């Protein structure tokens, strides 16, 4: 409940996770009762001898799906797309009659019906992508199960900005970042913040993302630790956002659209019922469990944002480690970022640990 | 923490047998679907069967059915895999998993360490 109190909660698990997980670097941030605290730990270039600060660029990974949702959501507020819209009335050349009855909405949720993780890594051009969503068979109905991937999410944030006539960056930039002033939050790094780019570190070789189609949609975005503050006070409790397309986008990316279990399907978002059961989400974190298909059960309407609820998602990249939750009801939240990838369910367990001293 | 380990391979004679076992932990074992997955030499990863939570529901790909029998034991949390008239063409690294399906390529730090079962003359 002080300044350092919570320095202390957050030293006594950060210190021991970065000791035994072997993390150059981390930031952290914590907003409690609405106000942010960052904290700093480590080197993010270990040759250049460059410390992590607050202004220090993370890759993400799968975290930017939680972008592309609520881009989706402006896309959504704007009146530009519908949920319940075709995919094939955004790109009528996907004719395969497995695409019928394939709506935005199960693109934006992993309920297509089992479409991959990963687009090949040989699927180069948008050519390559056009034919490879062509020949896709799916593995069940749209609406059976949920099969966590990128393609899918990743096509839905592709389609979500063909009315508005932008590339998803532009959009992003135009309809997202600027209006939220997240300055430090980038798809493309410009060469002149490449001092504050952290590296992320593999088996001891210092790496960044690799390009790939939809990266951007998927698993692309970087960003500082002042920068996810923001974005995390922004989704937390969005009454403050001067524009309305964006308020309502936010809105919607945590209403729930299928229930997993005890975890409820936002656009990227994940959600929970607060209070909530540790190893719920500990466990599910996993990547044995998190990537699992499991039945969804829709929720028609979409239940509204609850604000009892814990909304967080994981994110990994080859170097890279980040975990960003909430809770509106609390005003509380956690960012978690690490130039080193470590099990997901240490991350969550951690951030466990520390919400729940400070509620 | 979520912890699949495999056992029960070994070198074996065409024709013979061979129970391959899967221990977990971490995790609420009953509560989900477990699948045996296999990797052949310089090959990539191939399903080889399914069994749902309960374990009444089993399913086999064209490969093996007939010839194996995936089974369970949600009060030991242990998979099981039983293989009969074994043959060269299922040399290969398995594993077990939680069901994702049918397709298991472009895979993180996921996969265990499997057990590896060979079956040749010589």
């Amino acid at each position: 409940k002080t300044e350092q109190q919570i320095a202390d909660i957050v030293n006594r698990t950060i210190t021991p996770l970065m000791q035994e997980q072997a993390i150059p670097g981390m930031a952290v941030a914590v907003i409690y009762q609405g106000k942010p605290y960052y904290f700093t730990w480590g080197k993010a270039d270990i040759a250049n001898n460059h410390p992590v600060t607050q202004q220090t660029l993370f890759e993400l990974g799968s975290v930017s799906k939680t972008f592309n949702g609520v881009l989706g959501g402006d896309a959504i507020a704007r009146g530009e797309i519908k949920l319940s819209d075709p995919v094939t009335k955004y790109w009528p050349e996907l004719t395969g009659k497995q695409w019928q009855g394939i709506r935005l909405l199960h693109l934006a949720t992993y309920t297509a019906g089992g479409l991959p993780l990963q687009i090949p890594d040989d699927v180069r051009d948008k050519a390559a992508l056009l034919h490879f969503y062509q020949n896709w068979q799916p593995q069940w109905t749209p609406g059976a199960k949920r099969l966590y991937a990128n393609s899918s999410i990743g096509l839905f944030g592709a389609l979500a900005v063909k009315p508005s006539g932008m590339s998803y960056e532009e959009a992003m930039t135009r309809r997202v970042l600027q209006p939220l002033k997240l300055a430090h939050t980038w798809i493309t790094v410009p060469q002149n913040e490449q001092k504050d780019y952290a590296w992320g570190y593999r088996e001891g070789k210092p790496v960044h993302v690799s390009p790939g189609q939809l990266d951007a949609e998927a698993y692309g975005v970087k960003s500082s630790v002042i920068d996810m503050a923001r974005w995390v006070q922004a989704n937390m409790d969005a009454s403050h956002v001067q524009e309305k397309t964006l308020q309502q986008g936010i809105a919607l990316a945590q209403s729930r659209y299928w229930r997993i279990g005890d975890m409820y399907q936002g656009l990227g978002w994940e959600m929970l019922n607060w209070p909530l059961k540790a190893d719920s989400i500990i466990n599910g974190s996993d990547s044995k469990v998190a990537l699992a298909a499991l039945p969804a059960v829709e929720v028609n309407p979409p239940a509204p944002a609850v604000k009892a609820s814990w909304v967080h998602k994981t994110g990994s990249t080859g170097g890279f480690g980040s975990y960003v939750a909430f809770v509106p009801e609390k005003n509380l939240g956690i960012v978690m970022l690490a130039n080193k990838s470590y099990p997901n369910p240490v991350r969550v367990e951690a951030a466990w640990r520390i919400l729940e001293k400070l509620q | 923490q979520v912890q699949l380990v495999e056992s029960g391979g070994g070198m074996v004679q065409p024709g013979g047998s061979l129970r391959l076992s899967c221990a977990a932990s971490g995790f609420t074992f009953s509560n989900y679907d477990m699948s045996w997955v296999r990797r052949a030499p310089g090959k990539g990863p191939e399903w080889v069967s399914t069994i749902n939570t309960g374990g009444g529901s089993t399913s086999y790909a064209d490969s093996v059915k007939g010839r194996f029998t995936i089974s369970r034991d949600n009060a030991k949390n242990t998979l099981y895999l039983q293989m009969n008239s074994l043959k060269p063409e299922d040399t290969a690294l398995y594993y077990c998993t939680i069901d994702r399906g049918l397709h298991y390529s472009d895979l993180y730090d996921y996969w265990g360490q499997g057990t590896q079962v060979t079956v040749s003359s010589h």
